[PDB]
RNA sequence: CGCCUCCUAAAAGGUAACGGAGGCGCCCAAAGGUCCCCUCAGGCGGGACGGAAAUCCGCCGGAGAGCGCAAGGGUAGAAGG
RNA sequence: GGCGACACACGUGCUACAAUGCCCACUACAAAGCGAUGCCACCCGGCAACGGGGAGCUAAUCGCAAAAAGGUGGGCCCAGUUCGGAUUGGGGUCUGCAACCCGACCCCAUGAAGCCGGAAUCGCUAGUAAUCGCGGAUCAGCCAUGCCGCGGUGAAUACG
C-alpha cells in the first residue's frame, strides 16, 4: 500500500495514477504535483522514492480520502436519514434526491427492472 | 529447530517513510515502509490531519444575525 | 442555494411568532404556510406545524437540521408503495 | 464527451463557459 | 538467547510498572507472555487449489516459522469439506521469534492496517488472553504485492500468564498495543 | 424358512407362539503385526473472510465422543487418534 | 399542495460504449436572426458560475461573437481506460417575494450502466443521408436533449 492506502498503478504518469486514489480527481493531481514539484509526466515507476515521500506525505495531509472520506460522506447521509428531510427520505427507499422523475428511468438509483404484470385488455 | 525447512531470520533494518528507523530482526535484510508506529496519526498525539472539523455544522453556520431586530 | 449576498430567508410574519415567544416564555404550536423558509437558531426546542397541502404537521426542530427549509420535514405526497 | 460539464465540449454543448472552457 | 527491543522493553520498563500498578509479592505473579499462535482460516483451498504452500511460505516469511497444516476434524456437506481436508496452516510463536514478530507487529503491521484506529479493548479472553483478526497479509513488511496471489487474512492468539483480563491489558498496553477504548 | 443383536426369559444355562423390535449374505494391504507418542463429545468466553457447524486460543469437561455397518456388551490405566 | 408520484410497460429523443477516438494549447473559414429597467465592447476581483466598474449602439456602423467539425503541435497506448458521464457528498452563483416538494449554472470530490444491443423495426436517391456548430420564437429564470430555422463538411447505392 503505497499511498494513500492504495497502490497507484505504475507505467501511467503521476498525474493519472494519483486519481486512481479515493479523493483525487485530475484537478487535485495537478495541484499536488506542482506543490511538491514532481514532473506530472512522469511514469509511477521513474519516481525517487524521496519524489514518492514528498508526493505522498502532501496528499495525505492536505486532503481526507479513502475511508475517511467514505466515512464523511456516510455520515452526512446518515445524518439526513435522522432528522429526517426528504432528501433522507430519498435515501431509505433508494430513490433520486436531486428532483428527477421517477415515472421512468432513475434506473442507476433503482436498479434493474423488477417488471409486474400489466392491465389486461378485452377480447 | 528443524533443519532445512525454516527460514533464517537475520538482524535487519526497517525505514519509514518519517525517516523513523527500526533495528529488529527478519528474513530481509533491509525493509522501507510507507508508514510505522512514529508517525502514525492514530499513534501521534492526536494528530487529526484534515479533519479538525467535528464536524462542523450546523449552526456554525452563522452568517449571519444579520435578519434584523 | 439562495446567493449569501442576499440575506438568509425567513417569512418575518411566522419569525416574529416566534420571537414574541421567546420573550414570553415558550412553548405554543405554531401554524404556518411558510414551507419556503428556512430553519433558524431561535428556533430549536419549538414544534412547528408546518402545512404540507392538506393538513398541518407537526415538526420538532433540533440543532442538527438547522440549514433546512421547514418544508423538508413536511412531505407531500403518501406512497406506501405498489401492490 | 457532450454529457460531460467538466470538458470543453461538454462546455460547448451546454453552451456555456468557465474554468474548463474559458472566454 | 538474543537482544530484540521489545524484549528489553518487557523487563526494564513494563515489569516495574506491572509491580507498580497492581503489587505482586512474587516475582512470577507478574504477568508474561507465554506464547503467540497464528492461524489462517484458509479453506479456500478445501478442493480449488488443493494445495496453497504459498500462504505457508508467506507466513514462514513473517514469522520465521514454517506453519503445520491443519485438518478437517469432521465432513460437512454445506461447506463442501470432507473429513480430513487441508484447511488451515497454524504456527506456534515462543520466545525470541514471538518477541521479533509482536515487534514488527506493533511497530509497523498494525500502522499499515487500512483505516486504523486501534484495537479492540473487548477482545480480551476473559482469562488474560487476547485475539485479533486481519484480513490482509500484506500489511507485514516483509511480504508485498508484488509477490501476493490473493489476500489471506489470519486469527492471532496473544496468550499470557495473567489471570484476568485487567492484568492482560496492562501488560498488553504498557507493551505497546494501541486500543481504540 | 439360514445367521447376528435386544426383549419376552420367572437374578446360573437353556426355554415357545403367524409374540415385541432391528440387522447380516459384506468389508480392510491397512481397517493387519509391533514399537513409540497422543486423548474425546459437548459447554461458555475469545478470534478476518466464517455461518448453528471449517480452522485458531483459553477455561470447564470420566467419558455422554470414537471404535467401517444392527444391537448389546466392552473400552481413554484404549479397543479410540 | 398537485400537474414533477413509481413495482412496472410503450413511443419520440439526447449522450455513449472509443484510436477514422479522447484531451490540452495554438490557429483559421459561415449563414440566418436578435437587441433601450435590451445586446453588452473593454478594464479589474473571483480557478469559475458571476460580480463591480464602464464605453458603443435606437443599430449593413455598437454588441450577442467564440462559429464547431477543420488545420498545427504535443499528450494518452487498447485498459470499463485520460473511453462514458449517470448517480451521490460538499461548497458556491444567479433570476425570483420565494428554488423543501420542484430552477438553471459553476467548482472540488464521486466516476454507475454501457465492449455496439433478442425477436423485431425506422429514415434517407445529392449538396440528400451522415456529421458539425450557430440563431430565434416562448421566456424573470428554466428542467430545450423539444420545435422552427441557418450555414460548415460531405458520401454510398438503384441490376431490376
Ligand atoms: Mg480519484
Ligand atoms: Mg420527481
Ligand atoms: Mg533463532
Ligand atoms: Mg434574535
Ligand atoms: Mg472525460
Ligand atoms: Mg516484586
Ligand atoms: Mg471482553
Ligand atoms: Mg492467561
Ligand atoms: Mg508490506
Ligand atoms: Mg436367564
Ligand atoms: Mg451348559
Ligand atoms: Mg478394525
Ligand atoms: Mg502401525
Ligand atoms: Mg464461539
Ligand atoms: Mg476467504
Ligand atoms: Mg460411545
Ligand atoms: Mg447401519
Ligand atoms: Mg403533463
Ligand atoms: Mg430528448
Ligand atoms: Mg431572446
Ligand atoms: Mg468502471
Ligand atoms: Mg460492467
Ligand atoms: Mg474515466
Ligand atoms: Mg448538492
Ligand atoms: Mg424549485
Ligand atoms: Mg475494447
Ligand atoms: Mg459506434
Ligand atoms: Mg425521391
Ligand atoms: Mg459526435
Ligand atoms: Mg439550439
Ligand atoms: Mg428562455
Ligand atoms: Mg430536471
Ligand atoms: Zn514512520
Amino acid at each position: 500500500a503505497r499511498i494513500a492506502g492504495v497502490e497507484i498503478p505504475r507505467n501511467k504518469r503521476v498525474d493519472v495514477a494519483l486519481t486512481y486514489i479515493y479523493g483525487i480527481g485530475k484537478a487535485r493531481a495537478k495541484e499536488a504535483l506542482e506543490k511538491t514539484g514532481i514532473n506530472p509526466a512522469t511514469r509511477v515507476k521513474d519516481l525517487t522514492e524521496a519524489e514518492v515521500v514528498r508526493l505522498r506525505e502532501y496528499v495525505e495531509n492536505t486532503w481526507k480520502l479513502e475511508g475517511e472520506l467514505r466515512a464523511e460522506v456516510a455520515a452526512n447521509i446518515k445524518r439526513l436519514m435522522d432528522i429526517g428531510c426528504y432528501r433522507g427520505l430519498r435515501h431509505r427507499r433508494g430513490l433520486p434526491v436531486r428532483g428527477q422523475r421517477t415515472r421512468t428511468n432513475a434506473r442507476t438509483r433503482k436498479g434493474p427492472r423488477k417488471t409486474v404484470a400489466g392491465k389486461k385488455k378485452a377480447p | 529447530m528443524k533443519e532445512g525447512i525454516h527460514p533464517k531470520l537475520v538482524p535487519a533494518r526497517i525505514i519509514c517513510g518519517c525517516g523513523n528507523v527500526i533495528e529488529t530482526y527478519s528474513t530481509k535484510p533491509e525493509i522501507y515502509v510507507e508508514v510505522c508506529s512514529k508517525c502514525h496519526p492514530f499513534y501521534t498525539g492526536q494528530q487529526r490531519f484534515v479533519d479538525t472539523e467535528g464536524r462542523v455544522e450546523r449552526f456554525q453556520r452563522r452568517y449571519g444575525d444579520s435578519y434584523r431586530k | 442555494p439562495r446567493s449569501l449576498k442576499k440575506g438568509v430567508f425567513v417569512d418575518d410574519h411566522l419569525l416574529e411568532k416566534v420571537l414574541e415567544l421567546n420573550a414570553k416564555g415558550e412553548k405554543r404550536l405554531i401554524k404556518t404556510w411558510s414551507r419556503r423558509s428556512t430553519i433558524v437558531p431561535e428556533m430549536v426546542g419549538h414544534t412547528i406545524a408546518v402545512y404540507n397541502g392538506k393538513q398541518h404537521v407537526p415538526v420538532y426542530i433540533t440543532e442538527n437540521m438547522v440549514g433546512h427549509k421547514l418544508g423538508e420535514f413536511a412531505p407531500t405526497r403518501t406512497y406506501r408503495g405498489h401492490g | 464527451g457532450k454529457g460531460d460539464r467538466r470538458t470543453r465540449r461538454g462546455k460547448i454543448w451546454r453552451g456555456t463557459y468557465g474554468k474548463y472552457r474559458p472566454r | 538467547p538474543l537482544d530484540v527491543a521489545l524484549k528489553r522493553k518487557y523487563y526494564e520498563e513494563v515489569r516495574p510498572e506491572l509491580i507498580r500498578r497492581f503489587g505482586y509479592q512474587n516475582v512470577w505473579e507478574v504477568p508474561r507472555l507465554e506464547k503467540v499462535v497464528i492461524n489462517q482460516g484458509l479453506g479456500e483451498a478445501k478442493e480449488d487449489a488443493r494445495i496453497l504452500e504459498k500462504a505457508a511460505q508467506e507466513l514462514a516469511l513473517i514469522t520465521g516459522q514454517k506453519p503445520a497444516v491443519t485438518r478437517a476434524k469432521k465432513s460437512i456437506s454445506n461447506f463442501k469439506l470432507r473429513k480430513g481436508m487441508p484447511i488451515g496452516l497454524r504456527v506456534t510463536l515462543r520466545r525470541d521469534r514471538m518477541w521479533i514478530f509482536l515487534e514488527k507487529l506493533l511497530n509497523v503491521a498494525l500502522p499499515r492496517i487500512r483505516d486504523f484506529r486501534g484495537l479492540n479493548p473487548n477482545s480480551f479472553d476473559g482469562r488474560g488472553n487476547y485475539n485479533l483478526g486481519l484480513r490482509e497479509q500484506l500489511i507485514f513488511p516483509e511480504i508485498t504485492y508484488d509477490m501476493v496471489d490473493a489476500l489471506r487474512g489470519m486469527d492471532i492468539a496473544v496468550v499470557t500468564t495473567a489471570e484476568t483480563d485487567e492484568e492482560a491489558r496492562a501488560l498488553l498496553e504498557l507493551l505497546g498495543f494501541p486500543f481504540r477504548k
